């Protein structure tokens, strides 16, 4: 009962006896009134057959014992309910007194056959062992009714597996490619191990969003379809290392996913209430400082890649003119605020290392127009966060930073084709316009992870519309097809571009297109009801000053050390039993040319290997 | 590939065929009605009813306007594909074992079996067609020519037309192939002696300039039309009923098998009559595709090379759609040579 250390037994004891604790305490009428309530509450398990109401040193009686003609109903009875509640402190607390034949002293404990980091090796390991020559792993929705696995073998993508109905909606990679997150409508699964099976699965239905912390430790699941799974905790956070639901947070209405945003380290997690920013903390998903930050009018918020900072912004809110705020955490201080004044919208673009925050700002004159776009760049390594005001120009529709660097590319509207502007860092300081190119169909700027190559893409156009630029000093290499292009992705090290046409987006061609950085198409493979393509992530495993030095070793001119040896190995792959088969192929092409000739001459017919359109 | 199973026929299959655009599949069996199926999903479009005997052969014209059937009931029928009605019947003094349209649809040949005292023959019929609608205007009750079993050969069992209808190629019950010159009043041109058993199938490449033979003697030969040179030999340990040349890829599909008879089959081993894929040029077995409960009697490939169908002595048709692993299947020297292009 009453003592602040007191509890019922923590497992079942002997089967036959009811122990109920913190009963209605003795006083006027209460003693016989206790029987009067007990023989209604406990009579639904069967009729009371013995009752024992002891007293102890003359102190008021906290517990009673009850027995039944069928005794083994008692083990159900103290499982069937606990906590049923009468007056005052009387909240009936149920147990069976201790076993005396069995004991709880030591067990066999707990096996695990394998865990998550094995298929991190089953990314890197496979990249070493496998013979080819020379690239990335997929990740294809489309060939056939199957979720399917491919390499990039230069000649074709070779298919490794095609698995029938693996996902019931969409399939998502883990950040290093370690797990595959597969949606099943009866619970999200993490498919692990080298040959792919479920190692972990999380029961949440109504889910459509299924995304990781960027450091692979936590999974966040969101149901836009309410069930009674959520009630009403629709944002559910699952810990991958334990395998457990750590939190649910109640549902949402605004805006784009992720609505709940992680820091880079995965230390902090947060969501906006419009009148208050709430900040939640790893490892247990607590509440930082035991507080939430009462700041009003926030229109979006973006975490820095650098430890540990949020950029957020407020438009004109009643008494408050518009501003962009840089806030440091866990201190929670608005370290750099700049009021921007009379803005239709703004977009907050971090550089990839946290070095700079560029803000794209659209300002309003008294005619109520989006008259001019400005670029204003905060510098975060530099003392007291100085600000590069850079640009003034008409209708900027896109902006993108150089990955891992400091250059950027910009698109302007209404000329009447889209104009492209290119920006570099000056040796005297400041970042400034350096080049432009004539107006085009490109609406999307998509840069290589290796910094040099930028794609200018007219996504969701029937034709053309992909243009390719090498950088520094931005020079156009190539322009190519992709009929009804929707989807676009790069190799993590910038060698290959893949672009696709999802059947969710478009239905006049449906395909994936695979292309080498140069201006050489590898292949385009039409696919019958094409759903999706995603490369498996492959981060460079370690990086260091000596690796950065080895990259500079040949000083710039040409080099001839590696590729010529791989081409020599490929040249060896045309030899030894190979020669007889090369001869066969040849003899066949010749036989065919001979008949091809004769038929053109004799009856004017062109031979073929498939029935023409 | 993915396979689904079409059931309609309760009797052993005798022939399956795709149409020119590869969206319909036609089949006949030892039942007296033929079926038409959508090749996309295996849905049954309808049936061809009117024969009273096994239908041995079915063919569909290049327009998909008519199909023709040959029957054990001693008749050939011409059917209108859009309503399934019979528009012409010819009576035969003997069963008809095979029928095929000329490449442009104005003639069909029919193999008349050598039964009772008939020596057998390949009959050629003419369909005069409206040049716009390709509907028929006239059929004659007589064939316009009869190639009677040539002196020294046994009766023909299979026949087809080469490119532009300039030759008829035939296979015979004594393992020979013979060739007839259509311009020159179908005169005998030449023959080769290939198999120790009857020729059980013969099918053409997509351009009709070469063909592939099969026999229950376990061998299959790829043969050039103009020379009758044998180009390739595929050697098996299995009696063959049927064979095809694939479009798109350089593959051959062969099919046959030996009925089990007296030996017990376990549930683990049930459903293992297969089609064998060979590389056309290297003559090497590259795959076996299981699924049938008795010998394969007929195989057909779509002209787009994107699916194939097989019909079994088990009374089922398995319909196969190729997947990405099939389209990308390549020997190392084939990857090399395809890249040498650029």
């Amino acid at each position: 009962g009453d003592v602040l250390k007191d509890r019922p037994q923590e497992a079942d004891g002997i089967d036959s006896v009811i122990v109920v604790d913190n009963v209605p305490q003795v006083g006027p009428d209460r003693l016989e009134k206790l029987k009067n309530v007990i023989h209604k509450i406990f009579s639904k398990f069967g009729k009371i057959t013995n009752d024992f109401y002891p007293e102890e040193d003359g102190k008021t009686k906290g517990y009673i014992f009850l027995e039944y003609a069928s005794p083994a109903h008692a083990v159900d009875a103290v499982k069937n309910a606990d906590g049923y509640k009468l007056d005052k402190q009387h909240t009936f607390r149920v147990n069976l007194f201790t076993d005396f034949d069995k004991y709880m002293t030591i067990s066999d404990e707990w096996d695990i056959p394998e865990k998550q980091p094995f298929k991190d090796l089953g990314n890197l390991r496979y990249w070493l062992e496998e013979a080819e020559c020379r690239d990335q792993y997929s990740v294809i929705f489309e060939s056939g009714d199957r979720t399917s696995i491919f390499w990039n073998d230069v000649k074709d993508p070779v298919s490794i597996e095609e698995r029938a109905r693996w996902t019931e909606t969409y399939v998502r990679w883990s950040p290093k490619g370690t797990y595959l997150a597969t949606f099943h409508q009866r619970g999200i699964a993490l498919w692990g191990g080298e040959k792919f099976k479920q190692i972990q699965r999380f029961s949440h239905q109504g889910v459509q969003l299924i995304d990781f912390s960027p450091c692979e430790r936590y999974l966040v699941t969101f149901s836009p379809l309410m069930d009674t799974q959520d009630d009403p905790q629709a944002i559910i956070i699952w810990d991958i290392l334990t395998g457990h639901k750590k939190r649910g947070f109640h549902c949402e209405s605004s805006a784009h996913w992720p609505i709940f945003k992680w820091s880079h380290d995965g230390k902090f997690f947060a969501r906006m209430t419009l009148d208050t920013l709430s900040i939640y903390e790893t490892p247990s998903m607590g509440l930082l400082d035991k507080k939430s930050l009462k700041i009003s009018g926030i229109k979006d918020f973006s975490w820095s890649p650098g430890g540990n900072i949020i950029a957020f912004w407020v438009p004109e809110d009643k008494d408050i003119p518009a501003r962009v705020t840089l806030m440091q955490l866990p201190s929670r201080q608005e370290i750099r605020v700049r009021n921007l004044f009379n803005v239709v919208d703004c977009k907050l673009h971090w550089q990839k290392n946290g070095d700079y925050l560029c803000v794209k700002v659209d300002r309003t004159p008294k005619g109520t127009q989006g008259v001019v776009t400005n670029f204003e760049i905060f510098r975060m390594r530099e003392k007291q966060v100085p600000v590069d005001v850079v640009e003034m120009k008409e209708t900027i529709i896109a902006f993108a930073w150089e990955p891992n660097g400091s250059k950027f590319a910009v698109l302007h509207g209404e000329a009447p084709r889209i104009s492209v502007s290119f920006y570099h860092v000056k040796s005297n300081g400041k970042i400034e316009l350096s080049k432009m190119f004539d107006k085009q169909q490109a609406n999307t700027i998509f840069w290589s992870p290796q910094g040099q190559f930028v794609v200018l893409a007219g996504l969701r156009s029937m034709n053309g519309a992909l243009a390719f630029v090498d950088t520094s000093d931005c020079t156009v290499m190539n322009i190519a097809e992709h009929y009804m292009a929707s989807d676009v992705e790069w190799d993590p090290t910038g060698r290959y571009v893949v672009t696709s046409v999802s059947w969710w987006s478009h239905k006049v061609d449906n395909a994936y297109w695979l292309w080498t950085f140069q201006g050489r198409l590898l292949q385009k493979n039409n696919k019958d009801r094409f759903c999706q393509l995603l490369w498996r992530p492959r981060p460079p495993t370690l990086l260091s000053q000596e690796q950065i030095k080895q990259i500079k070793k040949d000083l710039k001119k040409y080099s001839k050390i590696f590729e010529q040896k791989d081409r020599l190995s490929q040249s060896k792959a045309s030899k030894e039993l190979v020669e007889r088969r090369r001869a066969m192929m040849e003899d066949f092409r010749k036989y065919g040319k001979a008949a091809q000739e004769l038929y053109v001459g004799q009856k004017n017919e062109r031979l073929e290997l498939r029935g023409g359109v | 590939m993915k396979a689904i199973k079409l059931t309609g026929h309760e009797r052993p299959l005798t022939q399956v065929k795709y149409n020119k655009e590869g969206d319909l599949l036609f089949s006949c069996s030892k039942d007296s009605s033929a079926s038409v199926w959508y090749s996309l999903n295996g849905e049954r479009l309808g049936t061809l009813d009117g024969h009273t005997g096994t239908i041995w052969s079915i063919d569909v014209d290049c327009f998909t306007k008519y199909c023709v059937t040959g029957s054990a009931d001693y008749s050939i029928k011409l059917w209108d594909v859009s309503n399934g009605q019979c528009v012409a019947t010819w009576k035969s003094p003997v069963p008809v074992k095979r029928v095929e349209f000329s490449p442009c649809g104005n003639y069909f040949l029919a193999i008349l079996d050598n039964v009772m005292k008939n020596p057998g023959s390949i009959n050629i019929y003419e369909i005069e067609r409206d040049s716009a609608t390709h509907e028929l205007t006239k059929v004659s009750e007589e064939p316009i020519h009869k190639i009677i079993t040539h002196e020294g050969l046994d009766a023909a069992t299979v026949a087809g037309w080469s490119t532009k209808g300039k030759y008829i190629i035939a296979g015979h019950k004594d393992g020979k192939i013979s060739k007839y010159d259509v311009s020159n009043n179908y005169e005998y041109v030449d023959s080769i002696d290939l198999h120790e058993k009857s020729i059980s199938d013969m099918q053409f490449s997509p351009d009709l300039t070469y063909f592939i033979t099969s026999s229950r003697d376990t061998n299959s030969f790829l043969v050039d039309v103009s020379t009758l040179q044998v180009l390739k030999k595929y050697e098996t340990d299995c009696p063959l009923n049927t064979a095809v040349i694939t479009p798109l890829k350089e593959f051959i599909i062969l099919g046959g098998g030996q009925e089990a008879k007296d030996v017990t089959t376990t549930s683990a081993n049930e459903g293992k009559f297969e089609a064998r894929f060979y590389h056309k040029i290297f003559e090497e077995e590259i795959g076996r595709v299981q699924g049938h409960f008795g010998p394969l009697n007929t195989v057909a490939i779509s002209p787009q090379g994107t699916s194939y169908a097989s019909g079994g002595e088990d009374g089922f048709i398995r319909l196969h759609h190729f997947e990405k692993s099939y389209f990308d299947f390549k020997y190392d020297v084939e990857k090399a040579a395809e890249a040498k292009e650029h």
